[PDB]
């Protein structure tokens, strides 16, 4: 009819499906084909997700071009119609599925045995129908023709479980990289990361990559795709698909046996036989450098389904590649104009800008780079100088910041009590010593780094607050900055300007690594394992030698003792050092880079993977280093007793200083990638402790 | 519509003062200011509400008093008041 | 200008000073008013009017009210050796009216 | 086919033939699109299909057709759009979306406000100026849906229309979403082949400058389409040109049965973001070739720094080095972003402290009036939430959302802070981050963000004793934290010292300024005030066309050209000078008003870069470093 | 009076005085509307001249097509167009504006234990936008009835406004008039030729205040003002004068302030801490109906182009202090809140009075 | 509106009406004009029918062409 007219499009799904089937069995990356081995792993219940890489498809098409045959542009068709090609690829995979070599047993998943029973039921239905029709023997009469016709009549007569109900895998499209597109003169919109402002309505239905920071992640919930009902009257299982935010259930049976009969059966839901998906809704926010001048950053919804859940956490700079799809309109009915649709990005691939330390694996690629960095020589000094190559000097400051990034070994004792392994570092000094720049650099280096202001972050912005999640429809506790920097370095600039509630929160966090909140909302204890780096000024804004160091440091004795290292950063005017500082800063301003060409600074990703490898080690301490540490602690306590009355006092020596020495020695042993702690590590830790305060204050 | 509350001098010790809704017809409007003690005679009848009360779970009715008369339990001077 | 939470309508209340126009306003515990009531009282005895600019309503209301106030001395006991100015929390402009 | 429609199409075709500017504007748009398409084919941006139309030229051509568009646009605008589409397709024969129209020029009685809009202006083309308060999400609206039938392997489609796209109303025929075709086969939706057009609605209320000071303001809803979405943000001053339309039936149906009335909204054809004083819209202006030639001629002069500085505020005597500092701040310097994500400041902060009635607030008001994106702030009036940002709750989405404060809205601009000494401590701690790290970090309940706040700051302070005392040390006179003084690039102490000759000069200057008459004004006539609204594209009185001193509108052209065009680079001849001056200043013995830190070297670099931007020079020279050092030495001593 | 409205006044013209709380936005009603049948293509016109009803459509589109009953065509081409087959052709329809007002009784005469009562009013055509909220008006109108969906047969009353008379007219920039009659111009020029104009204008300033002749001269100079400037460089120099009067109490300073407030074309009398509920300087609050920023009030913005008489200038808040400073020299107020940033004109002459500490002025 | 669209036709009923009036006034077949005497006979109630001859109109047009 002319009510639904037709158009001619360049796309033809038959030859594209044939190309997909040829690609899945022909592509060999340079045991046999790659995706055939992947499907063999899936069929053996060893893999749950199939990731289709568009780089492989582009390589396949280009090789087919080199042999000279004609192959359609499957990559661009996937880039423009990813929602259809998901099901096309799933059907192509289901067409040629290798048989499982492993036999099913009692240790397999419930879904696996359910799908196996469904497959066996399908074969038994086909066999029973073929046997029945062959036993009827209608014509009593070309064996191949009659076998083919019997196969078709059995296939279209029976009611089988559809392939959607027998799939144990999730299929995702990995975007093609920019490098492989650069090699072969390809211009891909999937490779280029877009901000949430630049994703317009003409990008709908496409596989696109969005770059941004994750702000909120929903809890993983079972979102049903098809509901299974059972009927006691006929024994059929009735499956109802669901593709909306809400559904209505079936009441009367819709199977053929009940539909033909006068008495209809009643359906009952079976939760185990129905099909669910792990569902998360995430909010991605525009990055600060992507927002135009004077604008507010925008947000985009991401739908995470299947095995990609729990791969997104708040505060993560991330590239999320997914299909831009429309949604039903949510809002006031009076304000809608036409067929307005909301937008979401059904996530297919997740790329982390800063790889997490817990996700580190000793693969073949990281091993050669770590070994190269080891054999380059002097890894400790080279890693220290490369934290902030822009900032001249402050070698010991950068060394202790690198130890802050690495951290010591946490201790768990069998009685249940714990001793923290994270180092806490304070940087107090006169203005103009670039401590804020160092804090920002440490935030950039660490995978989980939160930069806060002493008055910018309040009490509710540090600990927690109860809020309602509408997608899961439940009240959840949204954490603050200390929660957001869990198992990471939290940097607090302007530490001296904080109010007493934030001081109390940090006072509990630096020792206990927990926050205990007992308010009208919730009575809970939450884990905050932040390693805390603070920046601070004295009383008057400037250091004066007239007062004692304890006098001009506004810091109580307990929270002073919680800091493992405090760095006085005094701006002493000297003619010789100002020459070097001026030429360094001016070279940085002129050639837009570090002046020293005698060594190559380590890249932040290289530093991140080396620190990740160093954090895996758990060094122990022998008897000799224990005696050395004990004697050093005794001498430190005696020196603090002697200097307590004098004006050179920096506090009182504390068992926390003993723990700080042990922690710094363990971090230095970790940086050597060693399972043992030597004497020289303890000497370096004690040297750092001494040059933290006494060396610079004495001068 | 006038809310009539029990006067606190007559309430039993531990108990709360009860209240009723009094409906005033054409000539009885604006004759009793709030905060004053009145004595109202009227028909004690049953108000009708749709689908009763769902919160109680019982067929509970509300009651009103349609006022037939109101008696109260003024800076106007006459000529005798003037000469006084 | 106040909004009823249930009736969902706005009401302009003149307060005790406007409401007592051509009458008398009886203020108990005159010493311990807050700043807003003190400004209202000063405006009522100064111009015999109260000006409001709230919720789109900008107007003036007549407050020709005689005021009888009751107050306690500072410290709860009057001092005969000290004059009345230092025996109350009231300032000179509100006391001279 | 309609006869009057064809006649109006022919009339607008004749109008477009008479004025060749619209024709070759269409041609320029088409060749730009074709060049971008060819560049994408061989190795990007696309221009929208709409043309700005001057209503004055149309009134000169055909008064009847002009009055037809203004009074009854539903019968006259679609023929004009059809004629424009036919002309564009006629020039596109050698190399698909229909062309639109945008209107500019004087509207007369149709230049209204949201308060002035009544229902006599319904179904008319109106220009409404106001301030954007609410900006809804840009949502895609489905126009054509494409579906695939796998049994037959055929692609079907359906077109959808509503009342907000077309000016003249038609019969509403609701075509449902096709999920099965005529023969009953399953249809699968082909996303990526369906057509979605971006749709937005904004709420424009009257500007508080001409809103009545007592009562509530009035607002209207404006519907914007694919080429007009994201042209505005809340807080912008706008002029929206569009048809004031009414939609639906005002409860006259039996199903509807309420008194909302007929819903009224503007089908926006044109959105102009206008620049007002202390708003979020940056003042931009068209640079002609004559102006660029004049700027280049002034760039070659050797006294240009002394000409632009003295021509800033000629009504204020003295304070010449303050004028130089303000000019170098308006130049803005150059910021550095390294490969490791580090950011280095480019902007220059100026603090002036001293005696009252020393032309401090007048200088602040001048910089507010003459800068592109200057925003005025006072001390105790603004707070921590009003300066950086605040958090509110969206009504539609139900989630928290951000309000950008004074310092965020002045990104790449100037923040003019008056009465700096009376600010609260929380404000000081908040602005410690903004003056140096150039960002605002928000860590609230559920929201952790970082907003760019790249600004220049002018502050005016007052000594705690009321008047500056010479014999007292400056630390007690200023009474400000050392960190705050380190943040500011230049600090100027102004003293109202009395001298007979100097006071005679001040009095003569003030009286000569007070003997001024505007051109075209009588002796007794009072000067009228017109509120300054400018469109954002993309003691001698007779200073006109660079005679001795640069006039203010040309000075803004010079500043804008120097900001966008030239980005100077450092060279070793200036480097030796700035290193010598900085290392000398760190080791000087004389007492200075401002303390000396490592930031002073960067102030020297920024001032040298700004002076190079004054000279329109690709590089920083030795004389630039000398000027930068000698300007800072006055502020220090 | 509003409390005396009975059921005997229903559908009768009544005159009632009161104050106005809120004026609603202008709704769009249809006077002439052209309609077209959906499939029948029958064109009809409806002209409506009764716009005074609320909560109910007294005139609506017809429930069925009118082509069949008319039998207009001799051809007459069972066919049923359906229920409600007419659509409104908006480009050929005529509309007007309609406004809802809310009128309360005078708050001066209200019982102490009672919430004051109000009525809803409907006005249309040239009666809309004639009043601002807060003004005291006399409304002539029809006391009438609407049913809003507490009594089995109960109705909500309202007022059909037929005419509005304002008892007093507030003074502002938009309410100011600049047209002058010719006889007033002749009188004003004839007054100016008097050589003893300074003496008559100083004597006319507060004739009931004995002495303080120089202060009266100051008041005259305050009332005239100076010449405002717009200089070529963009900076402006003010012409308004600021006069402070500080001294011992009981010296007619407040009476001079009140006389200046009464004699000025636009003036606001306020204290240092503002009014009872009217703030000082400029107050930006959210709209009560749309939660959006707008300028609520303040003495210096309500009296732009006029005089603010600030009694008790010494007791004052710090934000008020800095805003008053910016209003005295720059004659503008700069408000930079979280959502709105603006600089708005505050061109006002400031006349302030203060009292010295320790009671009387001390010569030492 | 577009429900009753318009078309341009070569016929113009204003100049044709003017030509009809001029033909009725100034046509002299060869006492005075023919149709003016016919109208006088109609006005005197001596005639009940007016017969318009197209031959007269064609004659009038060809004289106007001459
Ligand atoms: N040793 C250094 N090397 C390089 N740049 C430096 C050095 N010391 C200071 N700077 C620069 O001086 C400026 C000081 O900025 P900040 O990092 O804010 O210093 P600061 O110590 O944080 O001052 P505060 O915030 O008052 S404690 C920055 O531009 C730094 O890059
Ligand atoms: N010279 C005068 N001529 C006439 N009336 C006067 C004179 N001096 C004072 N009064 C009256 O004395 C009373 C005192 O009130 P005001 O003097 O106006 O108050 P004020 O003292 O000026 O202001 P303060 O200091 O805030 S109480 C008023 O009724 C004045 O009218
Ligand atoms: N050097 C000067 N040249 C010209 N006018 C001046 C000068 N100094 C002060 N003024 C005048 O003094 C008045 C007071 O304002 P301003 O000086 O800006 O106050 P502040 O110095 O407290 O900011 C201004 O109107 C200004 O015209
Ligand atoms: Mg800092
Ligand atoms: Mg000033
Ligand atoms: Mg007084
Ligand atoms: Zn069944
Ligand atoms: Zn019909």
């Amino acid at each position: 009819s002319a009510a639904l007219p037709s158009i001619q499009l360049p796309v033809d799904y038959n030859n594209l499906f044939n190309e997909i089937t040829d690609f899945l069995v022909t592509f060999k990356q340079d045991k046999g084909p790659k995706y055939m081995a992947m499907l063999q792993k899936v069929a053996n219940r060893e893999l749950n997700s199939v990731i289709i890489d568009l780089d492989d498809i582009l390589q396949y098409q280009n090789e087919k071009f080199l042999q000279g045959t004609q192959a359609d542009d499957l990559v661009s068709a996937i880039q423009q119609n990813a929602n259809h090609f998901t099901e096309l690829f799933c059907r192509a995979i289901d067409n040629n599925m290798p048989l499982p070599t492993k036999e099913i047993d009692y240790k397999d998943d419930v879904l696996d045995v359910i799908l196996n029973q469904r497959r066996l039921r399908n074969e038994r239905m086909l066999s029973d129908r073929t046997n029945e029709i062959r036993s009827e023997n209608l014509m009593d009469t070309p064996p191949s023709s009659m076998n083919d016709a019997l196969r078709e009549v059995v296939e279209d007569e029976t009611e089988l479980f559809p392939p959607n109900l027998t799939r144990r895998y999730f299929l995702y499209f990995k975007p093609l990289s920019q490098n492989c597109a650069r090699r072969y003169r390809k211009k891909a919109i999937s490779s280029k990361p877009l901000s949430v402002r630049q994703i317009k309505g003409d990008f709908l239905g496409q596989l696109i990559t969005v770059r941004g920071i994750i702000t909120r992640v929903s809890d993983v919930k079972p979102a049903v795709e098809v509901i299974a009902y059972t009927c006691d009257q006929c024994g059929y299982e009735v499956f109802q698909e669901v593709n909306s935010r809400t559904f209505t259930p079936l009441s009367e049976c819709t199977s053929e046996e009940c539909s033909q009969n006068q008495t209809k059966g009643q359906l009952f839901m079976s939760t185990r036989a129905s099909k669910f998906s792990a569902f998360q809704e995430c909010k991605i926010q525009e990055l600060s450098q992507q927002v135009p001048v004077g604008h507010i950053p925008r947000s985009l919804n991401i739908h995470v389904n299947g095995t990609l859940v729990r791969s997104l956490s708040p505060g993560d700079i991330v590239d999320v590649t997914g299909i831009f799809l429309p949604a039903p309109y949510t809002g006031f009915k009076a304000l809608k104009a036409g067929l307005l649709t909301e937008t979401y990005l059904e996530a297919q691939f997740v790329r982390q800008h800063k790889k997490k330390f817990a996700s580190f694996s000793l693969t073949s690629d990281v091993e050669e780079r770590v070994m190269e960095l080891i054999t380059s020589g002097d890894v400790y000094n080279r890693l220290a100088k490369s934290i902030a190559p822009e900032i001249y000097g402050n070698l010991d400051v950068k060394k202790a910041l690198l130890l802050l990034l690495v951290g010591g070994v946490d201790k768990r004792v069998g009685d249940g009590m714990k001793i923290r392994g994270d180092i806490n570092v304070c940087l107090m000094g006169d203005p103009g010593v670039a401590k804020s720049q160092l804090l920002k650099a440490i935030c950039k280096i660490s995978p989980r780094g939160v930069y806060t202001t002493g008055k910018g972050s309040s009490g509710v912005g540090l600990t927690a607050a109860v809020m309602k999640d509408p997608v899961t429809d439940e009240m959840i506790l949204e954490g603050g900055a200390l929660v957001l920097a869990d198992n990471g370095i939290c940097c607090i600039d302007e530490f001296d300007k904080m109010d007493e509630s934030d001081r109390t929160a940090i006072h509990e966090v630096m020792e206990q690594q927990t926050i205990s909140i007992s308010k009208a909302g919730i009575n809970t204890t939450l884990n905050a394992r932040t390693s805390i780096l603070a920046a601070a000024n004295p009383l008057y804004g400037r250091y004066n030698p007239r007062l004692s160091p304890l006098d001009n440091i506004n810091l109580p004795a307990a929270l002073l003792s919680r800091f493992d290292i405090l760095f006085l950063m005094l701006d002493i005017p000297s003619r010789d050092d100002d020459e070097k500082l001026a030429e360094h800063v001016t070279y940085v301003h002129m050639h837009n880079k570090q002046p020293d060409l005698d060594f190559t600074p380590v890249e932040p990703s290289k530093m991140r993977e080396y620190i990740a490898y160093a954090k895996t080690k758990r060094p122990v301490m022998s008897e000799a280093v224990n005696d050395y540490v004990v004697q050093a602690y005794i001498r430190l306590r005696q020196d603090s007793k002697r200097e307590m009355d004098s004006k050179f006092s920096f506090g009182q020596a504390t068992p926390r200083t003993l723990l700080g020495i042990i922690r710094l020695s363990q971090a230095l042993a970790k940086l050597r990638l060693a399972d043992m702690v030597d004497i020289d590590d303890v000497e370096e830790a004690l040297r750092l402790v001494r040059v933290s305060k006494e060396s610079l204050y004495q001068e | 519509r006038v809310t009539l509350q029990e006067a606190p001098g007559t309430v039993p010790p531990g108990r709360l003062p009860r209240h009723r809704e009094v409906i005033l017809l054409a000539d009885l409007v604006d004759v009793s200011k709030p905060g004053e003690e009145v004595e109202v005679t009227g028909i004690y009848k049953n108000n009708y509400d749709g689908n009763l009360n769902a919160k109680n779970g019982f067929p509970v009715f509300a009651t009103i008093i349609e006022a037939n008369s109101i008696k109260r339990r003024v800076f106007s001077w006459t000529e005798e008041e003037e000469r006084e | 200008v106040r909004k009823d939470p249930i009736t969902k309508e706005w009401t302009l209340e003149g307060g005790a000073l406007v409401l007592a126009d051509k009458g008398v306003c009886l203020i108990d515990e005159f010493d311990k008013m807050n700043d807003q009531d003190r400004t209202s009282i000063h405006e009522a005895m100064e111009q015999q009017s109260i000006s409001i600019s709230k919720a789109g309503i900008v107007t003036t209301l007549q407050a020709r009210c005689s005021i009888i106030a009751a107050a306690n001395p500072n410290g709860g006991r009057y001092n005969s050796t000290l004059p009345l100015a230092q025996n109350v929390s009231l300032t000179e402009p509100i006391l001279s009216r | 086919p309609d006869a009057v429609f064809g006649d109006r199409v022919r009339r607008f075709q004749e109008f477009l033939d008479t004025f060749t500017s619209y024709r070759d504007s269409v041609r320029s748009i088409q060749v730009y699109n074709s060049n971008n398409a060819a560049n994408y084919n061989d190795d990007l941006n696309i221009l929208p299909h709409r043309i700005i139309i001057s209503l004055d030229d149309l009134r000169e051509f055909d008064r009847s057709f002009w009055s037809g568009i203004l009074v009854e646009p539903a019968y006259f605008i679609p023929p004009a759009e059809k004629a424009l589409t036919d002309l564009a397709d006629s020039m596109d024969d050698v190399p698909r979306h229909p062309w639109k129209l945008s209107f500019k020029g004087s509207f007369g009685a149709h230049a209204l406000s949201p308060r002035t809009l009544t229902a006599q202006h319904l179904n008319k083309l109106v220009s409404v100026e106001g301030i954007v308060t609410k900006t809804s999400l840009v949502r895609p609206k489905l126009i054509r849906s494409v579906h695939y039938a796998a049994k037959t392997g055929r692609f079907h489609y359906r077109d959808y229309t509503d009342a907000t796209t077309t000016l003249t109303t038609r019969i509403p025929t609701p075509a449902i979403y096709p999920t099965e075709d005529t023969e009953g086969n399953k249809l699968t939706t082909e996303y990526g082949y369906s057509t979605f057009i971006d749709h937005q609605r904004i709420t424009v209320q009257e500007m508080p400058e001409m809103a009545p000071a007592g009562q509530l303001p009035r607002s209207i809803d404006v519907i914007l389409d694919d080429d007009l979405v994201d042209k505005t943000k809340p807080g912008d001053r706008v002029n929206v040109v569009g048809v004031f339309k009414s939609l639906g039936a005002g409860g006259m149906n039996q199903s509807n049965s309420t008194l909302i009335g007929f819903k009224t909204l503007i089908l926006g054809n044109t959105v102009y973001p206008l620049h007002a004083r202390s708003t979020g819209v940056a003042a931009r202006q068209m640079l002609t070739d004559f102006d660029i030639r004049n700027i280049n001629k002034l760039s070659k002069k050797k006294d240009i720094f002394d000409i632009l500085s003295q021509s800033l505020a000629p009504s204020i005597y003295g304070h010449d080095h303050i004028k130089k500092a303000i000019l170098l701040m308006l130049m803005g310097g150059v910021e550095k972003n390294l490969e490791n994500g580090s950011h280095l400041r480019g902007d220059i902060n100026i603090l002036m402290v001293g005696d009252p009635s020393t032309a401090k607030s007048q200088l602040l008001r001048f910089v507010l009036n003459t800068a592109s994106l200057a925003i005025a702030t006072t001390g105790r009036g603004s707070s921590g939430v009003g300066l950086t940002a605040a958090v509110t709750t969206d009504r539609e989405t139900g989630e928290r959302r951000l309000e950008a404060g004074a310092m965020v809205l002045a990104d790449r601009g100037v923040v003019c802070i008056d009465e700096f000494d009376k600010m609260t401590d929380v404000d000081r701690v908040a602005i410690h981050e903004v003056m140096e790290q150039q960002t605002v970090t928000i860590a609230k309940a559920g929201i952790h963000t970082t907003l760019n706040a790249r600004c220049s700051v002018i502050a005016a302070a007052n000594p705690v004793f009321g008047q500056y005392d010479v014999n007292r040390d400056p630390h007690q006179n200023i009474a400000l934290p050392d960190s705050l003084l380190s943040r500011f690039d230049l600090l100027f102490v102004v003293t109202d010292d009395i001298n007979e000759i100097r006071d005679r000069s001040i009095s003569e200057h003030v009286l000569r300024t007070h003997r001024y008459l505007p051109p075209g004004y009588l002796e007794g006539e009072p000067v009228r005030e017109r509120l300054n609204l400018s469109l954002a594209v993309g003691g001698n009185y007779n200073g006109t066309e660079i005679p001795k001193l640069v006039t203010i509108p040309f000075l803004r052209k010079y500043v804008q050209y120097a900001k966008e065009r030239v980005i100077p680079q450092l060279t070793q001849e200036a480097i030796n000078v700035i290193v010598k001056n900085y290392t000398d200043l760190r080791n000087d013995d004389n007492t200075k008003k401002s303390p000396i830190t490592a930031r002073t070297l960067e102030t020297l670099i920024r001032l040298a870069t700004a002076h190079a931007k004054v000279r329109l020079s690709k590089t920083v020279n030795k004389v630039d470093a000398k000027v930068a050092a000698n300007l800072l030495r006055f502020a220090l001593l | 009076p509003l409390r005396d409205l009975d059921s005997e006044h229903v559908s009768k013209i009544v005159r009632l005085s009161g104050i106005i709380i809120s004026t609603s936005v202008l709704s769009s009603r249809a006077t002439y509307l052209s309609i077209m049948c959906r499939n029948c293509r029958h064109t009809t016109s409806i002209t409506i001249n009764n716009f005074n009803s609320i909560t109910g459509n007294t005139v609506s589109l017809p429930r069925s097509c009118l082509s069949t009953i008319e039998s207009e065509s001799s051809m007459a081409n069972k066919k049923n167009c359906g229920p409600d087959p007419y659509i409104i052709i908006h480009e050929s329809s005529k509309f007007i504006d309609q406004q809802f007002l809310k009128l309360q009784e005078i708050p001066e005469l209200v019982p102490v234990g009672e919430m004051p009562r109000n009525l809803t009013m409907t006005c249309d055509r040239y009666l809309t936008n004639k009043v601002i909220p807060g003004t005291r008006v006399t409304i002539v109108g029809i006391y009438s009835i609407y049913n809003s969906k507490s009594g089995v047969a109960i109705r909500t009353p309202y007022i059909k406004i037929l005419g509005i008379q304002s008892d007093v007219e507030t003074s502002s920039i938009w309410n100011s008039v600049t047209m002058f009659t010719e006889e007033e111009e002749e009188e004003f020029l004839q007054l100016s030729r008097n050589p003893k104009l300074y003496e008559i204008l100083t004597n006319s300033i507060a004739p009931s205040i004995f002495g303080n002749e120089d202060i009266k001269k100051a008041i005259v100079c305050l009332l005239m003002g100076g010449s405002k400037k717009i200089l070529p460089d963009g900076m402006r120099l003010r012409g308004d004068i600021n006069v402070l009067l500080l001294g011992d109490p009981g010296t007619a300073k407040s009476q001079l302030l009140k006389f200046v407030e009464k004699v000025s074309p636009i003036a606001v009398y306020t204290s240092g801490k503002g009014s009872s509920a009217a703030g000082l300087t400029a107050s930006v609050q959210r709209d009560p109906m749309t939660r959006e920023f707008y300028l609520e009030g303040g003495a210096m913005v309500l009296a732009d182009g006029g005089v603010v008489c600030i009694d008790e200038f010494d007791k004052m808040r710090d934000e008020d202090r800095v805003a008053i400073h910016e209003a005295m020299e720059q004659q503008t107020i700069s408000i930079a809140k979280a959502g709105i940033t603006t600089v708005l004109n505050s061109r006002t002459s400031v006349l302030a009075a203060a009292n010295p500490i320790y009671g009387r002025y001390d010569d030492l």
